[PDB]
RNA sequence: GCCUUGUGUUGCUCAGACAUGCGCCUAAGGAGAACUCCGAAACAAACAAAAAGGUGCGUGACGCACUCACGAGGGACUGCCAGUGAUAUACUGGAGGAAGGUGGGGAUGACGUCAAGUCCGCAUGGCCCUUAUGGGCUGGGCCACACACGUGCUACAAUGGCAAUUACAAUGGGAAGCAAGGCUGUAAGGCGGAGCGAAUCCGGAAAGAUUGCCUCAGUUCGGAUUGUUCUCUGCAACUCGGGAACAUGAA
């Protein structure tokens, strides 16, 4: 395995010399170092934003994004394209949140688009924006685990069906960021919440429902969600309501791969005794907690065409009709500066590029992200 | 050029096999079609309504076009009686929608007006006035 | 122009094993001709009447179908069948298609509206 | 763990697990996780109050040693009835009409029984 | 030219290296299902394409490296079996290494139960450094040639 | 309706009129089903040559006749 | 498997439905189910999937 | 509201009056009939 | 029609109806053997046949399309071939035979 | 297999245009200052059409450019060039072309040989039977089972098995029939019938691709054998039919 150690010892000495940081028409391949997300400029579309991964990490941690994963492990440098279409997302949420002293901003935002367009790359660098603008923001990278995976139980007030363990993953992928500001906050309504089958154990005998103390914040709430696992779901439901109640910081709810709530789940109901009826996404309890998008708040719900859901109606139920949004391909412009950056980044030889083949390999891809990053090493 | 007089227009269609050797009775012999346009009947939404869930698949929306076939009498005249049968029927039927919604709307009127308690002392005054 | 003639017409269907082509002579007078795919049915059949199972002999029986189109305004409808009833042509059968127009009456539904 | 009559191996998932026990299979496994509102997990994973609830539902279902008696039993009584079928059960036949010629060398056994001596 | 449509349209090759991709593409494909063995044959030429090097030039080495010049042939003269030597040619030598390197990445796939294209992409590196499973066939196929050299003029093509 | 089968059991005509009556004699009708009715009687079933003697009982009752008069003898090689 | 009878591609030989593989109205009734429409709703659906 | 009821109310009734107008046969449980059979023609004569 | 890099194939994008990329570089093919990538706008409609058969029909009309745009690309386009239409087809089944070649097994003795 | 020419409905209708029907999700009250207003209402309605905006499925008018269907033709002949050769017949290369040398495939099968096969398809010479070797019905057998051989199907798995999503055909068949939608049953089934004697109406192509599970096991490989519960055709499924459900799980 010591292939890699040619690679890595020639990237190691081009970090040496600042002269070969230059892109296309040999304008400077990434932003100042005293340039954050927040004071991002018209004049920095095509240009590549230098991160550090321990810092994203700590930005994120919840969990990066495949997308992300996968362009990290191939350029093998933690940057990523700064692109008009995620400027003008931040522009229409920073009009939601604060307006200025004809362009109409939009609370809830649905993202579809082409296959691997980078939906889920726009998206991290909303979130990471929102929290280095320091809001209450509630990051759900994976969709697909709310619905997939553990046990299933029927309610017996409601009707819905609970899922303790992603209940409690839920609200400690939540707190493992948001802890210090629901130190600060309080909750607005104070009563009971009912409990509910355990994962595994059953009801709980003695305890029917657990008593808000009055001087109880947000923390003591979803602290008491996590530690049992009788309350987790109710907790969740409860989180999902104080979180639209808020009023000291603005609050996004970002969800990734919002299309697997509107089809079937994993779970399966017995309806008789020789047969089985599988359970829709909106019976579950948490999954019914914030699906609508007929509220006040920031929501982002970005799909996903790489997980096999299949073919959604164009009117979706219990959404607003005009919330769905293209997110384009590459055009002609990104595809010259991600050829550039990876020549950059020494995925392509020096003597084999040039207009031609960079053009043929963008129009063999049509703009796919991942497929012009799996096809540049093969540019004779 | 369309039909003498005036009224709805009728469109026909209908089958003649002529077979050879002396044996004349084709299968394709006893089929009629016939073809309206529903607009031209002037029938209220309501009655369009009720003519459409009463009639199903036989009713185009392209072409605002009623085609009524029928196979099930053994010879063509019979066939083309029965099609319009079954067409004075349909309208008969169709014209009822009327009726039921004058009702539903009066039903409607009726649990507003006695919801009200302007409305209810001076009907309870005119029904006291004459017992 | 050649647009499709819809209103009062005859439509003749002509379904037969030759084509009809080679005795044209024979064929009514009209407006439009057009023809339909052929259709064909295959048999095979042992050549032998004992056992050579891998020996067979291929026959087809095949359809040909011809459509002309004649237009006609409704007082000579009744003219053109007394003909069209006596015709002769050459292996065919003929299919005689009547396309015409009346009206409605409304009198006995019109209460109803 | 003993459910049913059979051992289920505890380092094995509970689906492909719960089939050793004799009247489940494929289907009725399904139906069973199901009705506990499980999807699969390892049997050695198993709480206490699923054990209970999976012994009374696998109990639903006619299984284990009484099933094998059974099925023995009536096996037995179309013997002793002594029908076509019963004539076929006692030596040993195909009986659902299958051929004797070639081919009933599952019901006879292996062609080790073989030449026959004479042409 | 079916073979291989993404690398004849990012084009630059010549007929041998054209011949050299067909080749390793079709020679395992069984029931004529090309795109699993395409996609494998791609993903093993992508895993030194994402470092530098001409990876179609260190294959056309590779098989250079296990391309064999003689041959043995089994030969009946008065009814003993000779083993007569001849000279392979040059389709021959090719269609042999790429069988032979093919065959030992499948023994090695059997053996440890890894990916196949880290069986291939391993058997491949091996045999650019001049040792290996196909080459010791070609130096075995070369000890019988060598032993029964004095057996030529017994040849009949 | 508590019936498991919508369809009537087949017994032939010449049982349909006389029954039990019928039951003490020669048949020739291997296709018709053992009634309830029939318990306790002794029938002649043909199987193609011979008339095999069977006496019903119990454990013949929704079988049909001929399941109990075998047709080919069973047979013993050199 | 084509031979097992209890699998889908063994019901495709033997030519045949059942619980594994299933007429045209299974696909039908899981395709109501799963954009949220009633039963009653007419085949073909009056939307457009995207 | 208004519009839900007077575009619901005003289709109800047509079961009956179609299998009037049309000659149906109406069976609403199921039942297995002898109309299937007897709908088919008598093809003795042809044998 | 001369454009900007538009190719719909029955009325979805050619990346939809298309995913394998092989498909896709056979048919961007007679465009790269000619130098005209990144110049045209293409709207094709296709049936018939399978996925192989769809995408040699596309390129065969791509190229004479191409001629009849602009003749003097002949000389460029044939030295590929990409103007000889392929006249290999399914061959009947014969009688007495499995398949078109194939017999059956044949008993000697 | 390629190209002309003529005909264009049940077939096609691409781009660029004109007009239209039906179903949805909203919120919307008549009159004299640029229909606006300042006029009427108690309560939400959108009603006989008209009156706004997002849309989904189509149709007509113009056509038949294009695909396709059909009728008639063209085109490929060593025709042209260079060489080898025996200036012949040919052979080896090239140009042009959709196709190059027999363009692919089918049909077509000499004199006679095997006393080849068929008297149980049929017709026939000779012999033979005639209360029977002739004619009818019921029931059984041609499906037996120590064994041997031939032709096939399914597999022994990871280039794979299974679930979810998603694409792409051609030949044919349909009145003793094919049967859309809908109701009912876990399922095979059951009820009922939009259209169609059919370029018009009627039946999810599978391998394939995307995501996930399985991880080398006699297995989530393979489905023989067997039990119970049913269903379809039929006067009738015991010997001796097809199919379903659950279980059993050989080699
Ligand atoms: N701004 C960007 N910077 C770097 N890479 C990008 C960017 N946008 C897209 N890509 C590339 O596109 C690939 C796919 O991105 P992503 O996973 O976001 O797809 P998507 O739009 O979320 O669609 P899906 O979720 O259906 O895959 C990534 O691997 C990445 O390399
Ligand atoms: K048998
Ligand atoms: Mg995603
Ligand atoms: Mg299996
Ligand atoms: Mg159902
Ligand atoms: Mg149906
Ligand atoms: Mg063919
Ligand atoms: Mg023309
Ligand atoms: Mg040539
Ligand atoms: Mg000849
Ligand atoms: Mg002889
Ligand atoms: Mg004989
Ligand atoms: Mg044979
Ligand atoms: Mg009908
Ligand atoms: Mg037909
Ligand atoms: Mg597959
Ligand atoms: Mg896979
Ligand atoms: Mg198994
Ligand atoms: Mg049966």
């Amino acid at each position: 395995d010591d292939l890699e150690a040619g690679r890595a010892k020639r990237l190691a000495d081009d970090e040496k010399t600042p002269s070969l940081d230059v892109g296309p028409n040999g304008r400077p391949l990434f932003t100042p170092r005293d340039v954050t997300l927040s004071k991002l400029s018209q004049k920095d579309i095509g240009s590549y934003f230098n991160f550090d991964e321990a810092a994203l990490k700590a930005v994120l941690p919840e969990g990066l994004a495949s997308g992300i994963e996968d362009e990290f492990k191939e350029s093998w440098r933690p940057a990523l394209l700064v692109r008009k279409s995620f400027l003008d997302l931040r522009d229409n949420f920073r009009r939601i949140a604060d307006p200025p002293m004809g362009v109409k901003p939009k609370k809830q935002i649905i993202l579809d688009g082409p296959v691997k367009s980078g939906k889920s790359i726009a998206l991290a660098m909303l979130v990471h924006w929102a929290r280095d603008e320091g809001w209450l923001v509630l990051y759900a990278p994976k969709g697909r685990d709310w619905t997939h995976g553990g046990y299933f139980y029927k309610n017996q007030h409601t009707g819905f069906w609970d899922t303790p363990l992603q209940a409690e993953s839920i609200l400690k992928d939540f707190v493992k960021f948001n802890e210090p500001r629901l130190r600060e906050l309080r909750c607005n309504v104070y009563d009971p919440i009912v409990l509910g089958e355990g994962a595994g154990v059953g009801y709980l005998k003695g305890q029917e429902t657990m008593p808000i103390p009055e001087d109880s914040t947000l923390y003591d709430l979803v602290q008491m969600g996590i530690n049992s696992t009788h309350a987790a779901v109710s907790v969740v439901v409860r989180l999902r309501k104080e979180l639209s109640l808020v009023k000291d910081v603005p609050v996004l709810i970002a969800i990734d791969q919002y299309n697997n709530w509107f089809t079937f789940s994993e779970f399966e109901e017995p309806v008789t005794p020789r047969s089985c009826r599988p359970i829709h996404a909106r019976e579950l309890t948490t999954v019914n907690a914030f699906r609508s998008m007929m509220h006040d708040d920031m929501m982002v719900g970005a799909f996903s065409h790489s997980t096999a859901v299949g073919k959604l109606r164009k009117d979706l139920p219990d959404v607003p009709a005009d919330a769905r949004q293209n997110f384009p391909r590459y055009s002609l412009d990104e595809a010259e500066a991600v050829c550039y950056y990876y020549l950059r980044q020494r995925l392509v030889r020096r003597e084999v590029f040039s207009e031609e083949n960079w053009k043929k390999i963008y129009y063999l891809a049509n703009g796919n992200g991942a497929e012009m990053r799996w096809l540049v090493p093969f540019m004779r | 050029d369309d039909p003498p007089g005036k009224g709805p227009i009728l469109r026909w269609q209908s089958r003649i096999v002529f077979a050879p050797g002396g044996d004349a009775w084709h299968p394709k012999n006893r089929k009629v079609k016939l073809s309206v346009t529903v607009k031209e009947l002037g029938l209220s939404k309501h009655q369009a309504r009720r003519l459409r869930e009463l009639v199903g698949k036989r009713y185009d929306s392209g072409k605002d076009e009623l085609t009524i076939t029928s196979e099930r009498f053994e010879h063509r005249e019979e066939n083309r009686k029965d099609c319009l049968r079954t067409l004075y029927g349909l309208i008969e039927e169709a014209a009822k929608a009327n009726k039921i919604a004058e009702d539903i709307r009066t039903a409607y009127v009726k649990q507003r007006l006695q919801a009200n308690p302007a409305f209810m002392q001076k009907l309870q005054a005119k029904i006291m006035r004459s017992k | 122009s050649t647009s499709k003639i819809k209103g009062t017409r005859i439509c003749i269907a002509i379904r037969s094993f030759d084509n009809p082509e080679k005795e044209a002579w024979c064929l009514p007078p009209h407006s439009r001709y057009a023809a339909m795919p052929d259709t064909r049915t295959l048999y095979t059949v042992l050549r032998s009447p004992h056992v050579d199972k891998k020996s067979r002999e291929q026959f087809e029986m095949r359809f040909k179908k011809r459509f002309l189109v004649i237009k006609a305004q409704s007082h000579e409808l009744s003219n053109k069948l007394f003909w069209l009833k006596r015709y002769r042509i050459l292996g065919a059968q003929y299919e005689l298609q009547f396309h015409c127009k009346t009206r409605l009456d409304m009198s006995p539904v019109l209460g109803s509206k | 763990i003993r459910v049913g009559n059979a051992e289920v191996p505890n380092h094995k998932p509970l689906k492909t697990g719960l089939q050793e026990v004799y009247g489940i299979g494929r289907r009725k496994s399904h139906q069973v996780l199901c009705g506990l509102g499980i999807t699969n997990k390892l049997a050695r994973d198993l709480t206490g109050k699923e054990l209970i609830d999976l012994r009374e539902e696998v109990g639903m279902h006619q299984h284990g040693d009484e099933l094998r008696r059974r099925v023995g039993s009536e096996i037995q009584r179309l013997v002793e009835v002594d029908c076509y079928r019963g004539s076929r059960h006692r030596h040993g036949m195909p009986c659902r009409g299958q051929r004797t010629k070639t081919n009933a060398r599952t019901k006879k056994g292996k062609r080790v029984a073989i030449a026959g001596k004479k042409k | 030219x079916x073979x291989x449509x993404x690398x004849x349209x990012x084009g630059g090759l010549d007929g041998e290296q054209k011949l050299l991709i067909k080749k390793l593409v079709n020679f395992r494909m069984k029931e004529g299902k090309r795109t699993r063995v395409r996609a494998i044959v791609y993903q093993t030429f992508h895993r030194p394409a994402r470092t530098e090097r001409d990876v179609i030039k260190l294959m056309v080495d590779a098989v250079e490296n296990i391309k064999p010049i003689c041959e043995v042939a089994k030969v009946g003269v008065a009814g003993t079996i000779y083993d007569v030597p001849g000279i392979v040619a040059r389709d021959r030598q090719q269609t042999l290494a790429i069988r032979w390197i093919l065959e030992a990445a499948f023994k090695r796939r059997i053996s440890y139960r890894i990916s196949l294209e880290k069986c291939s992409f391993a058997e491949i590196l091996d045999a650019y450094q001049k040792r290996g499973s196909a080459r010791r066939k070609r130096e075995n196929l070369h000890g019988l040639a060598s032993t029964n050299r004095s057996f030529a003029h017994f040849r009949w093509w | 309706m508590s019936r498991s089968v919508w369809k009537d059991p087949f017994v032939d005509a010449f049982l349909m009129k006389k029954k039990n009556a019928a039951l003490n004699r020669k048949i020739w009708s291997r296709r018709s089903t053992i009634l309830p009715e029939y318990v306790d009687s002794a029938v002649r079933i043909y199987n193609g040559k011979t008339h095999v003697r069977c006496k019903i009982t119990e454990g013949k009752v929704g079988h049909k006749f001929g399941e109990f008069a075998f047709t080919r003898k069973v047979k013993k090689h050199a | 498997g084509r031979g097992d009878s209890k699998t889908k591609k063994g019901k495709r030989f033997k030519g045949s439905y059942g619980n594994s593989r299933g007429k045209k109205q299974k696909m039908i009734e899981r395709i109501k189910d799963k954009l949220e429409l009633p039963r009653s709703t007419p085949w073909p659906l009056p939307f457009k999937l995207i | 509201s208004l519009k839900n009821l007077v575009t619901s109310a005003v289709t109800v009734g047509v079961t009956e009056a179609r299998a009037r107008i049309f000659g149906h046969m109406l069976n609403p449980t199921g039942q297995r009939s002898p109309h299937k059979i007897l709908r088919k023609k008598l093809f003795g004569d042809k044998v | 029609v001369p454009g900007k890099g538009k190719f719909l194939v029955n009325d979805k994008e050619f990346d939809v109806y298309f995913p394998m990329l092989d498909h896709r570089a056979a048919l961007l093919r007679p465009l790269a053997e000619t130098k005209t990538l990144g110049s045209w706008d293409i709207n094709c409609t296709v049936t018939g046949g399978g996925t192989t058969g769809q995408v040699g029909a596309i390129q065969l009309g791509i190229s004479r399309a191409l001629q009849n745009w602009e003749p003097d690309m002949r000389t460029a386009l044939r030295a590929a071939g990409f103007l000889t239409r392929d006249s290999r087809v399914v061959e009947r089944k014969k009688p007495g035979k499995a398949k078109a070649r194939k017999s059956f097994q044949w008993v000697k003795r």
